[PDB]
RNA sequence: UUUGCUCCACACAAUAUAGAUGGAUACGAAUAAGGCGUCCUUGUGGCGUCGCUGAACCAUAGCAGGCUAGCAACGGUGCACUUGGCGGAAAGGCCUUGGGUGCUUGCUGGCGAAUUGCAAUGUCAUUUUGCGUGGGGAUAAAUCAUUUGUAUACGACUUAGA
RNA sequence: GCAGUCAAGCGUUCAUAGCGACAUUGCUUUUUGAUUCUUCGAUGUCGGCUCUUCCUAUCAUACCGAAGCAGAAUUCGGUAA
RNA sequence: AGAACUGGCGAUGCGGGAUGAACCGAACGUAGAGUUAAGGUGCCGGAAUACACGCUCAUCAGACACCACAAAAGGUGUUAG
RNA sequence: GGCCAGCAUCAGUUUUGGUGGCAGGAUAAAUCCAUAGGAAUGUAGCUUGCCUCGGUAAGUAUUAUAGCCUGUG
């Protein structure tokens, strides 16, 4: 008999808090949440990827579940000091968003010939697993 | 202006397990337990440790705040009600007719009957509520006692019955007869 | 009125015979584009002194930019406004990075909180609260709180189809 | 609601076959003739209704009819009739049906003395009725032209419209009417000076 | 896109269910919206009541059939929604409507088939949090429907068999999960990994 | 009254069509919270993981998809049969058994395709009906007139007649 | 014609229980006016009788709140057609 | 009811203001393509269930000139001063 | 050459994309670099007080075991 009591456990607006940003010229990019601006309104930035330091809407952006090390109001190179240090780069790239952002991203490029090959082998796929799915 | 964070905390006392799924709080002490859905209201609890819960409004308006608090109390008096328990003591007033109240039952009832109200020929009856049970206090003349796990139950049973004892067609002020809510407490003493 | 820039402005009376070289006096002016900043200069100044377009001469129009663009900034703002039974004067404070932000956001919060119309309103200074805890206004005081952190509770995705296969969730 | 099933006796009196028909004389009176048959065989096709009825059902009635030649009237032709059943349990109510095709039922199972009963009938007929006597409308006075058995006023200017509320000429009596509370003096019987 | 599409009714918003249902009709496609019972209008009970018998009291004074008709059923309601945003005098009109159709619960076909949802209705994205709101259901009971305590029995028991379904369904795709993953690392898998799958 | 009716089968013919052209692909509930996997003390439980859209999933190669051969697997699937069981909210459909039979692009072979001429929807759906044939099955009634008066202006209603 | 706002007064005392001056804002369209837009190749004028329906600014009746409501009686106000 | 100046309707369709002599846009030979005005773009209905900051919850909410009405006076509802 | 079409090269009108070279301005303002000063929503270190062997808190403390502001170049 402890108590149990849920949680409910959202991502923060806070600094160092990395976005991936979904409408405009960066758009798939991600970037740091540096200072803080109102309710509706931060300052990002992204040196990494190319993202211009700047205001933003956080409707246009979404929050990921990535956070590292930034003294709020950071400025530009201490961004990526810290960006690189913290290696959230190689953390993001293998989290499944990614990797699904990074399949789809595939998929949209297959050549005619490339989507012709892909079934070619799922049905070959298929008759291995289908006779899996039918012994045990 | 819309507050970016406020909170409030639950203490929890030495007997007594609080837990909450979705909105859905059960408080359980040693004298029994009190289930209460806050579904209608979007605070968020969390626990920090066995004597301890806090609940908190994000991004709020005056009103979404001004629940904060009425929550807190809510699930509070869910758990002093599990472990002190509460009692609300009822007089009867009458300036001529003894006002005479028994309990009947029909078909597992527990109803409270009041007769001879200013006379009246008429039988009043109050439903006994589940949870709270009802004993005519000896030693106190025309008292009545009720008392239960919840407050929100006591309370109410009680002003049921005080009410059930409006005096109509007369000045009220001067015909003061009725059964009327004379003391708010708990059940377990010194405290 | 639209999406600001910020001029100075800078205009002298008609020179003269006996008169040449008139004072020179400058505004800072609010405006979307030069060709209305060039009639604000005039609205104004005609309200403090002897001149008036026809007899004067505007000197020189510059865009100020932003000194540091991506720093945010405590703004203070002082207003004059025209309701519709008398006119009043405001302090307001703004948060954002520019003035030119803070105007546009001003106007709009005028328009909404006064329903007053850009031609009813007057900025009278705008100015960065340097130091904190100068900062006046608790809706702002919020936001210079230490570690400061606060979720989104309940996220709306916007579809692109008309039609769901899912039930949504608005977790975050 | 809705009717799934009707479970029918095996037998079934002239009186009854009677109903099913306009012209029984020159039939050749057929009805129910293939029905029948399905007793036949052991059961299995009335069972399954039977026991259709059973698991489903939410309500049961009792389809009967009069002995209307136990009756001083010419009408030889009888009356069928559905009645709910509120003895307990679905099955059991079923159960009951079934025991009881062919046989009868008595009025003394369902009524006895002092009871209030409602009564359900076609009221008498009139055929076409003036507006006097049909709402209960003031007489007009002797000295009018073109009569006096009527309504002066069928209306206002405006709705210009003869409104349904207002009286007018037209067929009375041969409505249905449902009584309420009619106390029973007498639980008669037959066999009985 | 399909030939047919099911709505499920739950958890959207009168209007803004019936505004997509109509163009959709007159697109050509064809739609069922289910569980109408469970639709929901912005404002307290209360107030959708009263409104509720203003429409009550519209009819034709003069012969109270002619003049308009209220439906009761939570379907009806939202039909009504709906033939207000379809020129449904015109053959065109009746044309579309003719690919409507609405129900409360889930009957037969429809209960084995998928039901869709329409984002841009769902009250649950769309009210603001806080904002009263109300249940047809609750609504068109208090109006005269007869029918709110069958539907919730019939989806009660509805609603046990498709769990069964579910659960059913949920232990086979946990052995076909467990067939797929031998595959896994095999020159196949790995090759349509290359490839997006 | 000129061999009429019906269910199944195919055949000719007509007549249509609010609009086929890979698949309407099934928990429930909550959203200030949930799905899924797993463990256990089976709980408002532990641990793990997922979302950030169906951009999916399934299917998809072969004269609109011909004629053929072989191997590996023992799987998939069409079809008519047969075993048991479920579903009444409009169930009129869903699941399970077993042999038969067709296909298999899981892999490897032989043969065909042109001249429909550089595009012309290039015709592959499903509605309803009509007429013969022969594989089951079935053999009424209503109306007029007559008649009653529980009915009635006339119709209608309600009785009665081998 | 009907309803307010302010509150000097009235009401033994006490502005507002019940009322309310000097002022002042309104509503209504069974008053009467003002108008002259429709009808002068014609829309049957008053009252009553009959009959339907509607409005509510409610006389009665249901349940209430107030009183300078002891009771009884009354008055004021609400939900009410 | 009666004057001043202009622009109109009358004598005039077309697009918009659902509707309408006079408002807004724009003045007309038969047609093709383009672009717009006034006014619009959830669905009726062609056209963003567009973007952005606030405000507002009404047991008779509100919703676009002319226009198809509301006032004094009040609110410890809420917002900014 | 009768009717209708398809494609190609052009012409008139138009609409909707990609892309190259330049001019302004505070010869953009920023970022960046350099440098001087500074402060707090005060980083390290330090002190002090509780505190399950450090973690907290409230003091000092202006780059230290994070950084930021401001001017000048
Ligand atoms: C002063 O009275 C009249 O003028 C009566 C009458 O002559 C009505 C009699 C008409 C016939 C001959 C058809 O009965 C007449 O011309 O009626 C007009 C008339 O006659 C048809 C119609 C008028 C004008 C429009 C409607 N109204 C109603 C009748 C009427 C009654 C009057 C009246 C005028 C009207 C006229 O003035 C006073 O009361
Ligand atoms: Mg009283
Ligand atoms: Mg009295
Ligand atoms: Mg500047
Ligand atoms: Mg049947
Ligand atoms: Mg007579
Ligand atoms: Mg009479
Ligand atoms: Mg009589
Ligand atoms: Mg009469
Ligand atoms: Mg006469
Ligand atoms: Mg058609
Ligand atoms: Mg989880
Ligand atoms: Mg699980
Ligand atoms: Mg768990
Ligand atoms: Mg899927
Ligand atoms: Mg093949
Ligand atoms: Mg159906
Ligand atoms: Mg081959
Ligand atoms: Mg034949
Ligand atoms: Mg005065
Ligand atoms: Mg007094
Ligand atoms: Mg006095
Ligand atoms: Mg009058
Ligand atoms: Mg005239
Ligand atoms: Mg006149
Ligand atoms: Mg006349
Ligand atoms: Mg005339
Ligand atoms: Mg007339
Ligand atoms: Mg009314
Ligand atoms: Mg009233
Ligand atoms: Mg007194
Ligand atoms: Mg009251
Ligand atoms: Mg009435
Ligand atoms: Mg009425
Ligand atoms: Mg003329
Ligand atoms: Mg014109
Ligand atoms: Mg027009
Ligand atoms: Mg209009
Ligand atoms: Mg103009
Ligand atoms: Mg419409
Ligand atoms: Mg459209
Ligand atoms: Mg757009
Ligand atoms: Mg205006
Ligand atoms: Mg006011
Ligand atoms: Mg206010
Ligand atoms: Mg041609
Ligand atoms: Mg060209
Ligand atoms: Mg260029
Ligand atoms: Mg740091």
């Amino acid at each position: 008999t402890d108590s149990i009591v849920k949680a409910s456990n959202w991502r923060l607006v806070e600094v160092g808090r990395v976005v991936l940003i979904k409408k405009g010229q960066s758009a798939g990019k991600l970037a740091a949440i540096v200072e803080i601006i109102d309710q509706k309104k931060v300052l990002i930035d992204g040196p990494k990827a190319g993202v211009p330091r700047q205001a933003i809407n956080l409707g246009q952006v979404v929050l990921t579940p990535l956070t590292f090390a930034l003294p709020r109001g950071a400025r530009t190179a201490t961004v990526s000091k810290k960006w690189a240090a913290a290696a959230v780069c190689e953390k993001w790239a293998a989290s499944s968003w990614a990797k699904k952002i990074a399949q789809r991203e595939r998929r949209a490029a297959l050549t005619d010939f490339e989507r012709f090959q892909v079934m070619v082998l799922r049905k070959q796929k298929r008759y291995t697993v289908k006779k899996a799915l039918a012994k045990a | 202006m819309k507050y970016i964070q406020t909170e409030q905390q639950i203490e929890v006392p030495e007997g007594v397990t609080v837990s909450i799924k979705s909105r859905i709080v059960k408080v359980v002490g040693p004298r029994g337990t009190l289930t209460k859905n806050l579904k209608h209201i979007d605070v968020t609890f969390t626990k920090v440790n066995n004597q301890l819960i806090k609940v908190a409004v994000h991004n709020g308006g005056r009103k979404h705040v001004a629940a904060l608090r009425t929550v807190k109390s809510l699930v509070d008096n869910m758990i002093t009600g599990v472990t002190k328990g509460y009692k609300y003591k009822m007089r009867y007033v009458y300036a001529h007719f003894p006002i005479n109240v028994n309990i009947v039952e029909k078909d597992g009832a527990k109803f409270i009957e009041v007769r001879n109200f200013l006379g009246d020929k008429k039988i009043r009856n109050v439903p006994v509520r589940d949870g709270v049970t009802i004993e005519f206090s000896t030693n106190v003349k025309d008292e009545i006692v009720l008392s239960g796990n919840s407050v929100e139950d006591v309370s109410q049973n009680a002003a049921d019955l005080q009410q059930i004892c409006r005096v109509r067609n007369k000045d009220i002020r001067k015909f003061l007869d009725g059964i009327y809510v004379s003391h708010k407490g708990f059940i377990t003493e010194d405290l | 009125m639209a999406h600001f820039k910020e001029y100075q402005v800078i205009g002298r009376r008609l020179p003269t015979e006996s008169v040449p070289e008139p004072k020179l006096f400058r505004m800072r002016i609010f405006a979307s584009n030069e060709v209305i900043a060039k009639s604000r200069y005039w609205y104004f100044l005609q309200k403090l002194h002897k001149v008036k377009k026809a007899s004067g001469e505007i000197v020189s129009i510059n865009q100020i930019n932003e000194a540091h663009p991506t720093k945010v900034k405590n703004f203070g703002v002082w207003v004059r406004y025209d309701s519709r039974s008398g006119t009043h004067n405001m302090y307001k404070e703004i948060r954002d990075v520019s003035r030119v932000a803070a105007v546009e956001t001003l106007y709009q919060d005028m328009a909404a909180r006064h329903r007053a119309r850009f031609r009813s309103i007057h900025i009278l200074k705008v100015a960065e609260i340097e130091k904190t805890a100068d900062v006046k206004r608790q809706y702002v005081k919020q936001f210079l709180t230490k570690d400061l952190k606060f979720p989104l509770p309940h996220r709306v995705q916007k579809s692109t189809k008309t039609f769901s296969y899912k039930r949504p969730s608005t977790f975050y | 609601l809705r009717s799934l099933t009707t479970v029918w006796a095996e037998h079934l009196s002239d009186e009854v076959k009677r109903r099913f028909y306009k012209n029984w004389y020159k039939s050749k009176k057929k009805a129910f003739t293939k029905y029948s048959a399905k007793y036949a065989q052991d059961g299995a096709g009335i069972e399954r209704e039977l026991a259709r009825i059973k698991k489903y059902a939410s309500v049961v009635r009792v389809l009967v009819h009069t002995q209307i030649r136990k009756t001083p009237l010419a009408q030889k032709k009888a009356h069928l009739a559905e009645i709910q059943l509120n003895g307990g349990s679905i099955s059991e109510k079923v159960d009951w049906a079934r025991e009881h095709f062919e046989k009868t039922v008595a009025v003394d199972s369902v009524f006895e003395q002092n009871e209030m009963i409602d009564a359900i009938a076609v009221t008498k007929g009139h055929g076409f009725e003036g507006v006097t006597h049909r709402w209960g409308t003031k007489k007009l006075p002797r000295k009018t032209h073109r009569g006096l058995r009527k309504v002066a006023c069928i209306g206002a200017w405006h709705p210009a419209h003869v409104m349904w509320s207002v009286a007018r000429a037209g067929q009375r009596g041969y409505h249905s009417r449902t009584s309420i509370n009619h106390k029973i003096y007498r639980v008669g019987k037959g066999d009985d000076e | 896109v399909e030939p047919v599409v099911v709505i499920d009714g739950k958890g959207h918003l009168v209007g803004r269910l019936a505004s997509v249902v109509a163009k959709q009709l007159l697109n050509g496609q064809k739609i069922v919206v289910v569980r109408a019972e469970e639709l929901n209008i912005s404002g307290e009970f209360f107030r959708n009541k009263l409104k509720y018998h203003d429409f009550l009291r519209k009819a034709t004074a003069f012969n109270k059939t002619r003049g308009p008709f209220h439906f009761r059923a939570p379907s009806r309601i939202f039909y009504k929604a709906l033939r207000g945003m379809v020129s449904h005098k015109t053959a065109r009109g009746k044309a579309a409507l003719e690919r409507l159709k609405v129900f409360e619960g889930i009957p037969p076909p429809y209960d084995k088939k998928k039901r869709v949802v329409v984002p841009q209705a769902l009250r649950v994205l769309r009210l603001k949090p806080g904002r009263k709101y109300t249940t047809l259901g609750k609504l068109s009971t208090s109006v005269g429907w007869k029918y709110e305590d069958v539907v919730a029995k019939l989806e009660a028991k509805r609603k046990v068999s498709s769990a069964e379904y579910y659960a059913k369904k949920r232990a086979f795709t946990k052995k076909v999960a467990s067939a797929n993953a031998t595959a896994a690392e095999s020159d196949v898998a790995k090759q349509l990994a290359a490839l997006g799958y």
